[PDB]
RNA sequence: GUCUCCGUAGUGUAGGGUAUCACGUUCGCCUAAUACGCGAAAGGUCCUCGGUUCGAAACCGGGCGGAAACACCA
RNA sequence: GUCUACGGCCAUACCACCCUGAACGCGCCCGAUCUCGUCUGAUCUCGGAAGCUAAGCAGGGUCGGGCCUGGUUAGUACUUGGAUGGGAGACCGCCUGGGAAUACCGGGUGCUGUAGGCUU
RNA sequence: GAGCAGAAGGGCAAAAGCUCGCUUGAUCUUGAUUUUCAGUACGAAUACAGACCGUGAAAGCGGGGCCUCACGAUCCUUCU
RNA sequence: GACCCCAGAAAAGGUGUUGGUUGAUAUAGACAGCAGGACGGUGGCCAUGGAAGUCGGAAUCCGCUAAGGAGUGUGUAACA
RNA sequence: CUCAACCUAUUCUCAAACUUUAAAUGGGUAAGAAGCCCGGCUCGCUGGCGUGGAGCCGGGCGUGGAAUGCGAGUGCCUAG
RNA sequence: CGGGGCGGACUGUCCCCAGUGCGCCCCGGGCGGGUCGCGCCG
């Protein structure tokens, strides 16, 4: 019963969250964002792979939950089940309404046509901008082109334009690939679960002496 | 830790400080917005109040006015400049407050000129008095009091500041309500035995009293006026003599002291250099302490 | 269909500056605000008496009478094609000196005692402010230097 | 060693007896506390409507008074001999203060009188320092600060220390 | 679609200060036995969530079900 | 060099912990006859001057938190006006002017008015 | 992060919240002004001025409710 | 195919052609063609009814080596 | 030993009815002779004061106190 | 890019161990702006 997602492609409403106001929303379709070994530390998995749209617009619930499990089998089928993990970096947070219309042979029967048109919550659906990232897999090094075949296949459930990028970062950390080993080594960088934390140069000596003791 | 500590980052990074004096308990800004402030349509017309602040050892007395960079104090007495005649001991009570206040009181009309007009009530009573302006001379001064933080119940010394200053010549609005012979229950100011508050009669009373009773109670409690003997029957005599030498000269004169080299007691701020140079210090015998092992 | 209450639309217009709140500050209360003297009127929202309507907030005027606590303020309003001069009572709170008066003040002081110098020691002197002239000519010296070739740099993507 | 204004000493000692509801048994329990601090006795109203413990919002539930003094220490040696000088070291709190209950007021001082009940009571002795005062006064009040603070252990030797009590591990 | 009403012992029902009645169930009597009859006992988130209140089955907002009344003029 | 009383601006002043404090001062402190309030002289009010700087308070410290102010972010985001510019659109580029905010990296940590003291 | 009667927003800490004490400024009057606006009215509101008071030691504050809503012409009737 | 508004088109494809980006191989002879080798443990283990490299679950090694994967597909019931 | 809750430091993504910070465009006022500076007089308002404030009366100051452009002010009647 | 002599203050190298700043004077090198500045060249 859900309309063609061409009726909402565009941001063409103001956000329209889930809120006090907006009562009664149902559940987006997608309620997983990381999926394989999300407990893989940061130098397991250097190398990191993201989908950017190139399209300013509203994707579905059900398009990120579709492109979620296409990208998931393929990496499991190349990579094995262990050996990479996926970040959906998008959460459907806007609300789409629907002005139901009586679908019969009847406008007399209180159609009421354009009046109180106000709709009813639909679906959501996540507002994406030109530049930004909508998927992300971290794998090892020698999963390249599993990592963009895993991303070619999951554009096929988005609407507009989507670009597959290699990113220099390590891993899902916002730190250079290139500086992020030597980073580490001079305890700039501590690793914690999937990501690292910045140790600065400032606060008490006393955090600075757990360090290098 | 198994509680969210209230004093967080976020905490601090919303958190509005209070005025400073505020912040020190000395200022309650609700009645000092009522006391310093002058109607618009009276422009720059100052608005004069007495300040009365009662030290554990000493008593301040303050006539001052409001202005944009800080209050501007035209007059002051203090109870510690009470020995220059007189009353040497028992400062800060009820007959001291008198003192002061008289003083402050005198001492602002000298300034001003307005002695010989004006002289207050100048035999003591405690009854009320109020200053009338004589038509041809200046006007009294009128000022309001300032009490501050101080719990205004009856027989606050700060009232006692207030009836010496008005019997000296300024027109302070006030009643008798908060004069230590106002009977709460019969709603009626005996006027004698606050003379005897301004007299320090309660004082005398004590004294003898616990000559009676426990000598050297007498002697723990009053151990400064048996230096130089002040006895509870030559009380009211000094503190009349105080009032009189209060009259004859209320002018104030400073000690002058400038033989005074540049000593510091403070410790100076520490300079970025030393901070850096400190922590590189404390950085190294660190690492040096742990090649010991 | 909106409706006409007085302070609709002031959630954040009479609201207080972020950690600016309680006690109104004394010296406020203190300025001096003669007849004919020019005042701009804030609004704040600390103090609900003698408030100014909504139209007047950020809005200049003129005082014409003091009170013991608020000013009378002929203070300009555009009501549809016609400017009207209505007058306002507010509450020194809501209302402070206008420094563009102030500033040109100065001026007109600096310029009159300017003008008593030049006539007693003789000669002309510029009163007027002109407005910003075109650059003159100078030289602009390399120091030995060649300056820095620039040249726009490859596009890569950022992220 | 150490100055003689730090030294440890008992504030107030805030008996308290509780009882479910308003009557003759809270007019009855006033007078025992009335009896053993020759001082009258302030009763406090229930916060909130119970069911469960039947008691109505704005109602008088218990009876309470603060002891300061001598006769505070007075009334704490008598308490400490029912529990025989002996404190659980749980009673002493991270504030330094500690306190103990007693099942039966009969047996220390007053006589039981057929009028008067069984009731017990509750003994919340508050431990201070000299200069504790400047956070209760009106004017330039302030914190006592870290030094000057009494921690659960220096209790627990003020306890060892006056009453030759035992703490035992419990 | 619009509007209105009702959710309380196992059943059918009454009713802002500790829940009623009948039937039904359990136990004991009478009877050779069952039924009737007699003497006792037990049984109820008052549909769910939130709010007002000292206190909600109650009062108000919602959400689950059920029962109604409307949808006409070409 | 400091303090007290009254303040102005109201964190560069706040918060946490540690160190130091000479002299006045401010306090803590002692007591409850009187004044006045308490269930309690704890607070408040009053009368004092044995003791103490432990505390308040002042100064200093912390690769301290916060706050203040800079750099970066960045001529980026956004944006006035223009085009018979591009693109199916979504949107994007250019011309003409204006131009931010995090993260990250530095510096700073009360100034001051009136009156009155101490400091050889 | 509570409360301030209620919708929401703003405001508020020795407050504007809570508890006590005393009270009736929720009183008698004339104008001016703001809001809606035609710059008409009603309603509501702001600043004054003249009385008579309340409270507080006093400065002051108060002519209803912390502010934004809570209301009604001619004719007729009724009361003072 | 052919000009603002404007009067019709998308995702997705092309070994048509043109330009560009990145990477790789190559006289120590690439690429494509034609012509030889493409083995032993080992019909490797667990699945079994046959699964021998090729229906599946894990491992992924050794020697001859120039080179052979205990296997890319066709095929066989399994073989071949 | 493990899974929860909780806390701490991090991490992904958001707000028309959220916000520390915060543009561009935009709104008000000022840019003098009704101004400035000297004296003096009146007041029943204000008042320690020859105070404060306002008004009034004389006198002297023109380099006319940004650019650009333009002649302005004012009344009655009035259609659609 | 720094040299000499006196007061504080820091470091887990404390045998006169090591290090930092400030207050006065004596020097050393480089840079910018005014200078009747003074000469030479265009
Ligand atoms: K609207
Ligand atoms: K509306
Ligand atoms: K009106
Ligand atoms: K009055
Ligand atoms: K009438
Ligand atoms: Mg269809
Ligand atoms: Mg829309
Ligand atoms: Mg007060
Ligand atoms: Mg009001
Ligand atoms: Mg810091
Ligand atoms: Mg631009
Ligand atoms: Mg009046």
């Amino acid at each position: 019963g859900r309309r063609p997602a061409r009726c909402y492609r565009y941001c063409k409403n103001k956000p329209y969250p889930k809120s006090r106001f907006c009562r009664g929303v149902p559940d987006a379709k997608i309620r997983i964002f990381d999926l394989g070994r999300k407990k893989a530390k940061v130098d397991e998995f250097p190398l990191g792979g993201h989908m950017v749209s190139d399209e300013y617009e509203q994707l579905s619930s059900e398009a990120l939950e579709a492109a979620r499990i296409c990208a998931n089998k393929y990496m499991v089928k190349s990579c094995g089940r262990d050996g990479f993990h996926m970040r959906v970096r998008l959460h459907p947070f806007h609300v789409i309404r629907i002005n139901k219309m009586l679908s019969c042979a009847g406008a007399d029967r209180l159609q009421t046509g354009m009046r109180g048109a106000f709709g009813k919550p639909q679906g959501t659906v996540a507002r994406v901008h030109i530049g930004q990232v909508i998927m992300s897999i971290r794998t090892k090094l020698q999963n390249e082109e599993h990592v963009i075949e895993a991303l070619r296949r999951a554009k096929f459930k988005f609407p507009g334009r989507q670009k597959i990028h290699i990113s220099k970062k390590w891993g899902f950390t916002k730190f250079n690939a290139d500086e992020f080993e030597d980073m580490v080594a001079k305890k700039c960088l501590i690793p914690d679960g999937c990501g690292v934390k910045y140790v600065p140069s400032h606060g008490p000596l006393d955090k600075w002496r757990v360090l290098h003791s | 830790g198994f509680v969210k500590v209230v004093k967080n980052k976020a905490y601090f990074k919303r958190y509005q400080v209070k005025f400073r004096r505020r912040r020190e308990g000395k200022t309650d800004y609700y009645a000092r917005k009522r006391l310093v402030i002058q109607d618009k349509n009276k422009y720059n017309t100052p608005k004069y109040r007495m300040i009365v602040r009662v030290t554990n050892r000493d008593i301040i007395c303050q006539i001052a006015y409001a202005r944009i960079e800080g209050d501007m104090i035209v007059c002051a007495a203090y109870a510690h400049e009470l020995p220059k005649y007189g009353v040497k001991v028992g400062l800060t009570n009820y007959a001291a407050a008198y003192c002061t206040g008289l003083l402050l009181a005198r001492r602002l009309l000298n300034r001003f000129g307005m002695d010989k007009i004006y002289e207050g009530q100048v035999e003591v009573t405690g009854d009320e008095y109020n200053v009338e302006s004589i038509d041809g001379q200046p006007g009294a001064f009128t000022c309001y009091l300032d009490a501050g933080l101080a719990r205004t119940t009856t027989g606050n010394k700060v009232f006692g500041a207030l009836k010496g200053a008005v019997d000296g010549g300024l027109s302070i609005p006030h009643s008798t309500k908060r004069f230590p012979g106002y009977d709460s229950e019969s709603k009626e100011f005996n006027a004698e035995v606050h003379r005897k508050h301004i007299m320090g009669q309660n004082v005398a009373d004590y004294m003898r009293y616990l000559m009676e009773e426990d000598e050297d109670a007498y002697k723990k409690q009053f151990s400064q006026y048996i230096k130089n003997s002040v006895t509870p029957d030559m009380m009211e005599e000094m503190y009349k003599k105080a009032h009189a030498a209060i009259r004859e000269n209320p002018v104030y004169e400073k000690k002058p002291k400038k033989e005074v080299k540049k000593k510091r007691w403070n410790r100076p701020k520490m300079s970025l250099a030393q901070k850096k140079d400190r922590v590189a210090q404390k950085k190294a015998s660190f690492l040096r302490a742990q090649e010991r092992a | 269909t909106n409706t006409k209450g007085k302070r609709r639309g002031t959630r954040y217009m009479f609201s207080r500056p972020f950690r600016k709140h309680g006690v109104v500050p004394l010296a406020t209360y203190m300025r001096i605000y003669k007849k004919g003297d020019i005042v701009d009127i804030k609004g704040m929202g600390t103090v609900q008496k003698g408030m100014p309507h909504k139209c007047y907030h950020g809005k200049t005027g003129r005082v014409y009478n003091v009170t013991q606590h608020a000013v009378g303020i002929v203070v300009n309003k555009q009501v549809k094609g016609k400017i009207l001069a209505k007058r306002i009572n507010v509450r020194i709170e809501h209302i402070k000196h206008s420094k563009s008066r102030d500033s040109f003040l100065k001026r007109v002081k600096e310029n009159d005692q300017k003008k008593k110098e030049a006539k007693e020691k003789g000669t002309w002197v510029q009163l007027k402010r002109q407005p910003a002239p075109p650059r003159e000519a100078h030289f602009v010296r390399t120091n030995g230097k060649e300056p820095e070739l620039l040249e726009p740099i490859p596009y890569e993507f950022m992220a | 060693k150490e100055n003689p204004m730090r030294e440890l000493r008992i504030r107030k000692l805030c008996l308290n007896i509780c009882v479910g509801e308003s009557g003759d048994r809270l007019t009855r329990a006033a007078k025992v506390l009335e009896q053993l601090t020759g001082q009258t006795p302030v009763f406090s109203k229930a916060r909130y409507t119970v069911r469960s413990f039947g008691i109505r919002r704005n109602e008088k539930i218990a009876v309470h008074c603060t002891v300061r003094g001598a006769k505070a220490e007075e009334i704490l040696e008598k308490g400490l001999k029912v529990r025989e000088y002996e404190l659980r070291k749980n009673n002493f709190s991270d504030t330094g203060n500690f306190g103990f209950g007693i099942q039966e007021h009969i047996d220390l001082g007053i006589k039981y009188d057929p009028s008067i009940g069984i009731y017990g009571l509750d003994f919340y002795v508050v431990l201070g320092r000299p200069g504790f005062s400047i956070a209760d006064k009106k004017r330039r009040t302030g914190c006592i600060g870290a030094k000057h603070r009494i921690s659960k252990e220096e209790a627990m030797r003020w306890f060892q220390q006056k009453y030759d009590g035992i703490i035992l591990p419990g």
